[PDB]
């Protein structure tokens, strides 16, 4: 019955803002410390913030790379923990997990959520397409969809070549 | 200075039934002020959130089979799988919660040796072969969604450029 469900991720432009939400169910939310953990293919797993209980005055801790930019908060009445994110940069892109500590000074993240994705665009093409002609910008825009479909089909074709050896093994049984 | 967790190896190709040993080295002592060492081992299966396996260096979490073993002290810690099963495949992360900021290791991918011919799946059971097949779909849709999110980041500066004309 213990479940954590995140929400609020999406696409952000460089320097933008975003607020994530994580609702809890199946346990007494007010008794457990909560955290935010993010994952990126480049930096791996990264702990973001920690919020304690009302007895500890809802004390918070942050990683240095996010201090003064991110703010963790909780509402025990709604059994929810939030993460307000300001001046988002491309490095902040990743899957953001909301986690709960086991407690009793024994163990940490025993229950994670499914995670929400935060995509912060770089802004490099902004300082390179500005000198382009409007006619070439329109042709570049109309070529995006077939370009994306080409990379997607490569992934599907790769996964077909990884499924057939398995599928042939169950067949040979 | 923050605690750096260095994991070795990056990849561990094994066959089912093999022994696995994953090493995690910390840049400094990770003994909490209360005397406990909060070295933890997590396993992320393909398409799922990380799950806690070992807590406090050597203690198995609830529901963790006894083939998982954790050990170590000082700056060197080791996770051992006595006999690797299909359900153990994934990425293993070491984690320290003794000093703020809490840091994770780089990760160790426990994967199947593919060799030169794909007859090693003949010795597999159908149920484990089906789990491998069921796991490939979330990995594909993730890789596809990264492509979709990437192109969304390439379309917006175009419209803004035509906009600013």
């Amino acid at each position: 019955e213990v479940k954590l469900e995140e929400s609020g991720g999406g696409l952000v432009q460089p320097g933008g803002s975003m607020k994530l939400s994580c609702v809890a169910s199946g346990f007494t939310f007010s008794n457990y410390w909560m955290n935010w953990v993010r994952q990126s293919p480049e930096k791996g797993l990264e702990w973001v913030a920690e919020i304690r209980l009302k007895s500890n005055n809802y004390a918070t801790q942050y990683a240095e790379s996010v201090k003064w930019r991110f703010t963790i908060s909780r509402d025990d009445s709604k059994s929810s923990v939030y993460l307000q994110m300001n001046n988002l940069r491309a490095e902040d892109t990743g899957i953001y997990y909301c986690t709960r500590d086991y407690g009793n000074y024994v163990a940490y993240f025993d229950y994670w959520g499914q995670g929400t994705t935060v995509t912060v665009c770089s802004g490099s093409d902004y300082e390179f397409l500005k000198s382009w002609t409007v006619e070439d910008l329109q042709k570049r825009l109309l070529a995006l969809d077939p370009m994306m479909e080409q990379e997607i089909e490569e992934i599907r074709q790769k996964y077909q070549s990884k499924r057939q050896p398995i599928l042939d093994a169950i067949e040979a049984k | 200075m923050d605690v750096l967790m260095t994991q070795t190896p990056l990849s561990l190709p094994v066959s089912l039934g093999d022994q696995a040993s994953i090493s995690c080295r910390s840049s400094q002592s990770i003994v909490h002020s209360n005397g406990n060492t909060y070295l933890e081992w997590y396993l992320q299966k393909p398409g799922q959130s990380p799950k806690l396996l070992i807590y406090k260096v050597s203690n198995r979490f609830s529901g963790v089979p006894d083939r998982f073993s954790g050990s170590g002290s000082g700056t060197d810690f080791t996770l051992k799988i006595s006999r690797v099963e299909a359900e153990d495949l994934g990425v293993y992360y070491c984690f320290q919660g003794s000093h703020v900021p809490y840091t994770f290791g780089g990760g160790t991918k426990l994967e199947i040796k593919r060799g030169s011919d794909y007859e090693f799946l003949k010795s597999w059971t159908v149920e484990d072969l089906q789990k491998r097949l069921l796991a490939l779909d979330p990995m594909m849709e993730q890789e596809i969604e990264e492509i979709r999110q990437k192109y969304q980041c390439k379309r917006q500066p175009i419209l803004d450029a035509i906009e600013a004309k």
